[PDB]
């Protein structure tokens, strides 16, 4: 079965630093590209960062550019995010998500209700 | 004379040599496009005509200068046959579907890309009737208005001011028709491509152009027949020997959609 | 919160499954195998047909 | 015998009945352009629909060349099932609405769309919605995300419209390179996009649909001559 | 109090997973390693159905193994004579979009459903003789996914608002409603007694369905990613799926648990469609590397290859009798193979 | 077009040939 368990909650003061971890189970955590994905309090989930299978490529979404840093270990089966110089508009759920199926470009897992290979999240409050 | 005897005697060996090359390859081409089931497109067909053609021209040529150039046993000053009548009406008949057939090419890319929709199919088949019939049509009235006044040795002179254009002023208009719509083509082309690279894939499609509409005949075109053969006969007799070669090469051989397929059933056993 | 309802119902069906009988995973591998081999014969694909009795030549 | 042979007859008949439809439905099929109007929830499509149940169809007639546009309706979120049953049609319309962070949400789309294995021979014509509704952005939020549209110079290239300030023209031209940087890191050839700046009230957008099926129509018979 | 009952599955979950892992024993790898092989299997393409116009998404064998329809993305089924090539039907659809077909097992009915969320039941009888469109099954809040008859009266469909539904066809409602799973449902497969169903989502997970109570008997999980494909061993207490990560699985009924995986290092494409031959000892799968493969039901050892389609296969059945397989495809073609 | 060309260049070098042949060897 697949299952993604992430780790890591408030409450930082604004200017602190968190490291968000996931523990991935039921799948060759190798062949997925994987994400971050947040929802903030009253508003629809939102995506974040997301890594390739090897770790070569990495993207930020726009206003985390430059603070945010995400790396994976493929051995270890496990993906982090470390969040640096936190604002308080960074206030969110934040779940890690799975590609849909590996060896693949693209990814559809932003889905604001209901996608299946996502974690159930951990509370950052900033 | 035994100088320029001897030197049209080499010419006629390199053209036949180019022409079995020509037959051989094209045969090959014709057999691979038809055999195979999944290339049954409307442009493989007329690419399958153009070939066809070629080899036409090549058994004509052949068989025209088997029946009137043999062992010296003719007087060749006054020398008749109706084997010649035939032969060379033969020759005329499958140089005019060659050329016909060119232009064909042309004009059916240029209907390909000044349409809106892929519509009609019109144009298709008005096109494979009239490169048929038009080289028929000119070859018979030619036929006929030498049969009604003209039959003097194996009908070979050109001199005649009447008679010859029956077949010299379709070819004429087909070689600049067939000029002013590759340079379409390439217009089109080029506004396609919009500084270093850009340029070899334009060169490119240029130089595979000039093959498959016969554009090396615009040069000598608008010419009086005369002071171009020092250079225009080893150019479109010798060259354009290997014409049917190079086009088979450049569009059965190459062009992956068919290397691929054949890969297929090779590797599939 | 009312979405803590799918997680009932979640709840519920992963009680009422885990009281069903299972048998050894042996017996239903041996179960498997013996029909296999008990219609092996009528098998058209595993055991080709001749030729005089196919309708597909 | 004589049933026998009826019977097979009769097949043959209804066969070659069967075929003649057949054939004659083919042309209506091979003359006709489809086109997949795909969107997102800010992005007003119903504006490009009113100038032209599980999905909608709209016919139209463009220079006697007919056309036939499909937006889904009462489908989910998910779209990478359902996104497979549209690989072969002639464009795949991306009305996007430029102003949660619904470019980037719009932008990634793009990128799964475009990056996709069944979808990479689909041309997308990209309609850059709501540029008037730029034009009352003056408080100064297009900041807040894309930091990068700080140090960004307007392209000298391209021109605008007579009478538009300056905000508005380096804004659409960072969004429109921002599309255009997804789509031109591919290096393929095979799909080709069409970024076009559309509003709420226009006339050009239909005849901008039809000169990118034109060009698409094109392109694809240029490669079948591997003139390109 | 979510956490409560979040935690209480996690507990019960584990329960459920030690309780497997006791009632395993021996590996089938273990159990079937004496018996012998089945060698190579070479079948050749004996018919080559030519007609559809677009991609045939969907293709199902009549009860008397002569018979086939066919569904394409260009608006038309089509009935095929797999004898003599001849077709029978050809009829328009309403919507282009279509997803699944199914014929009916007297004969009589076809259905038709895709991105127009309706099953559309097709009278062939019609003494009239007119092929006319006799229900249109709405209720579905997304695209129609799979259906499959029952009766002349009942049709199971899936659909891809991650629900199935038992329809009544002359009146037109759904009896019942199967609400399981959290993706979209891809595909169905009816036991030979007709009382159970199975069917996987885009979750990962399989589910067996009681048709007349309405509840989940079992789950099933395994598969890392989307199952698209799903059929029920010949005696009824085992299936196979296929996933888009590129293996597929057994999975015992009884035992409620996965058998066997028939994966490969060089195939990394994923399953649109499996079957299984009369006897059960073949596994057929079609792939998106445009290929089938002949798998040893019982040995995990590819046994063949049906190579021969140009494009992606998307469909695949194996006939009553077991007399032949037929293949569709995104190339537009269907091909009979033996 | 140029192998009606050469057909005829080819045919009057070959009869002015043979008339060269023909009257010489006649007359010697
Ligand atoms: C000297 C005479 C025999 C030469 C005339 C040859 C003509 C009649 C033959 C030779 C090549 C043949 C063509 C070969 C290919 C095609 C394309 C096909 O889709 C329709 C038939 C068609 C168009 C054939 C028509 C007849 C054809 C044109
Ligand atoms: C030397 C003889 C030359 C004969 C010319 C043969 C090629 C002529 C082709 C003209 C066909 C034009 C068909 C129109 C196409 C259309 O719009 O339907
Ligand atoms: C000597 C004969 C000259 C004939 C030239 C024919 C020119 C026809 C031009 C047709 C235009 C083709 C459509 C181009 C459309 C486009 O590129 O956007």
């Amino acid at each position: 079965q697949v299952q993604l368990q992430e780790s890591g909650g408030g409450l930082v003061q604004p200017g602190g630093s968190l490291r968000l971890s996931c523990a991935a189970s039921g799948f060759t955590f190798s062949n997925y590209k994987m994400n971050w994905v947040r929802q903030a309090p009253g508003k629809g989930l939102e995506w974040v960062s997301d890594i390739s299978q090897s770790g070569a490529s990495i993207s930020y979404t726009g206003s985390v550019k430059g603070r945010f840093t995400i790396s994976r270990d493929n051995a270890k089966n496990t993906l982090y995010l470390q969040m640096n110089s936190l604002k308080p508009e960074d206030t969110a759920v934040y779940y890690c998500a799975r590609c849909p199926a590996p060896f693949t470009r693209d990814c559809f897992d932003v889905t604001s209700t209901t996608y299946a290979y996502r974690g159930q999240g951990t509370q950052v409050t900033v | 004379l035994a100088e320029e005897e001897s030197y049209f005697s080499t010419v006629k060996i390199i053209y036949t040599v180019g022409h079995s090359i020509s037959i051989v390859a094209l045969f090959v081409a014709i057999t691979i496009l038809v055999a195979l089931r999944r290339l049954h497109c409307p442009r493989n067909y007329v690419h399958t005509q153009l070939f066809t053609t070629f080899i036409l021209k090549a058994g004509a040529v052949f068989l025209k200068d088997a029946a009137l150039f043999h062992s010296d046993d003719t007087d060749h000053c006054s020398f008749s046959t109706v084997l010649c009548k035939v032969s060379v009406a033969a020759s005329h008949f499958a140089t005019m579907t060659n050329f016909s057939w060119l232009l064909a090419e042309a004009v059916y890319l240029n209907c390909l890309l000044a349409s809106t929709s892929p519509s009609s199919r019109r144009a298709f088949w008005w096109l494979v009737l009239a490169g048929w019939g038009l080289p028929v049509l000119f070859t018979g009235t030619w036929v006929s208005c030498k049969l009604a006044f003209e039959d003097i040795a194996c009908w070979d002179l050109d001199d005649t001011s009447p008679y010859w254009w029956i077949i010299k002023g379709p070819i004429v208009l087909s070689v600049g028709v067939n000029f002013g719509l590759f340079l379409n083509i390439i217009r089109i082309l080029v506004r396609k491509l919009e500084t270093q690279s850009q340029y070899w894939r334009l060169s490119k499609s240029t130089l595979f152009l000039i093959p498959l509409f016969g554009i090396h005949y615009i040069i000598f075109n608008f010419l009086p027949d005369n002071a171009g053969l020092g250079i225009r006969l080893p150019l479109e007799l010798g060259l354009g020997s290997f014409q049917g070669f190079i086009v088979a090469i450049l569009y059965c051989f190459l062009n992956q959609e068919v290397r691929t397929e054949i890969s297929r059933k090779w590797h599939g056993h | 919160t009312a979405s803590i309802a799918q997680a009932r119902k979640l709840v519920e069906q992963l009680k009422m499954e885990a009281n069903i009988d299972r048998i050894k995973v042996s017996k239903a591998a041996a179960d498997l195998m013996a029909y296999c081999e008990a219609h092996a014969k009528e098998d058209p694909l595993l055991t080709p047909v001749p030729a005089s009795e196919n309708p597909f030549r | 015998t004589e049933d026998q042979r009826n019977e097979e007859k009769a097949q043959r008949e209804a066969n070659k009945k069967i075929e003649k439809q057949l054939q004659k439905d083919k042309q209506v099929y091979r003359a006709t352009h489809r086109l997949l109007l795909l969107g997102a929830g800010e992005s007003g499509k119903n504006t490009i629909v009113k100038q032209m149940s599980g999905i909608f169809e709209t016919k139209f007639q463009v220079d006697k060349v007919n056309f036939h546009m499909f937006d889904v309706g009462a489908q989910r979120d998910e779209r990478r099932k359902w996104i497979q049953c549209f690989n072969d049609v002639t464009a795949i319309i991306f009305v996007v609405a430029s102003s949660t962070n619904r470019l980037q949400a719009a932008l990634k789309l793009f990128d799964s769309i475009w990056n996709n294995k069944w979808l990479r021979d689909t041309s997308v014509i990209l309609f850059l919605n709501k540029q008037d509704l730029l034009a009352e952005k003056v408080l100064a939020k297009i900041e807040d995300y894309f930091p990068e549209f700080a140090r960004y110079t307007t392209p000298e290239d391209a021109t605008p419209e007579p009478g538009e300030d300056p905000r508005v023209t380096r804004a659409k031209y960072f969004i429109r390179d921002e599309f255009l940087r997804i789509s031109t890191a591919s290096g393929d050839g095979r799909h080709y996009c069409y970024p076009h700046f559309t509003c709420a009230v226009d006339t050009e957008n239909i005849r901008r649909v039809f000169n990118d099926c034109r060009d698409i129509i094109q392109r694809m018979h240029l490669r079948q001559y591997e003139l390109l | 109090e979510l956490d409560q009952l979040r935690q209480e599955a996690e507990q019960l979950k584990n329960q459920i997973r030690d309780a497997r892992k006791a009632c395993a024993d021996a590996t089938l790898s273990q159990i079937t390693n004496n018996i012998d092989p089945v060698g190579r299997i070479q079948m050749r393409t004996r018919r080559t159905l030519r007609g559809h116009l677009a991609k045939i998404y969907a293709m199902h064998w009549g009860t008397d193994s002569r018979l086939l329809v066919s569904a394409s993305q260009d608006g038309k089924l089509i009935i095929w004579d797999s004898y003599t090539t001849n077709k029978v039907h050809a009829i328009p659809l309403r919507s282009s979009w279509v997803m699944t077909c199914a014929y009916a097992p007297s004969g009589n009915y076809v259905a038709c459903g895709g991105l127009d969320n309706i099953c559309s039941i097709y009278n062939l009888k019609t003494r009239e003789g007119n092929v006319r469109v006799s229900r249109e099954l709405a209720g579905h809040t997304g695209y129609l996914s799979c259906c499959r008859f029952l009766d002349d009266n009942q049709i199971v469909t899936s659909s891809g608002d991650t629900t199935c539904a038992l329809w009544d066809i002359e009146t037109g409602q759904q009896t019942t409603t199967f609400t399981g799973h959290t993706g979209d449902v891809m595909s169905l497969s009816l036991a030979p007694d007709t009382r159970l169903f199975v069917s996987g989502a885009c979750d990962a997970s399989a589910k067996l369905w009681d048709v007349r109570e309405g509840m989940c008997r079992q789950t099933f999980t395994g598969h890392e990613s989307d199952i698209n494909a799903i059929c029920f061993f010949p005696n009824g207490n085992a299936f196979a799926t296929g996933s888009d990560d590129a293996t597929c699985r057994l999975f015992d009924l009884r035992a409620d648990q996965e058998l066997m995986t028939y994966s490969h290092d060089n195939i990394i494409c994923g399953i649109t469609s499996v079957s299984f031959s009369k006897s059960g000892r073949l596994l057929l799968a079609g792939y998106d590397d445009f290929n089938c493969n002949v798998w040893d039901a019982l040995k995990a050892d590819r046994a063949g290859v049906l190579a021969g389609h140009d494009n992606r296969v998307s469909c695949l059945g194996v006939t009553d009798d077991g007399m032949a397989v037929a293949t569709g495809s995104w190339d537009s073609f269907l091909k009979i193979w033996n | 077009y140029a192998d009606a060309i050469f057909t005829n260049s080819y045919r009057k070098v070959l009869g002015q040939l043979s008339a060269r042949k023909l009257l010489q060897d006649i007359m010697s």
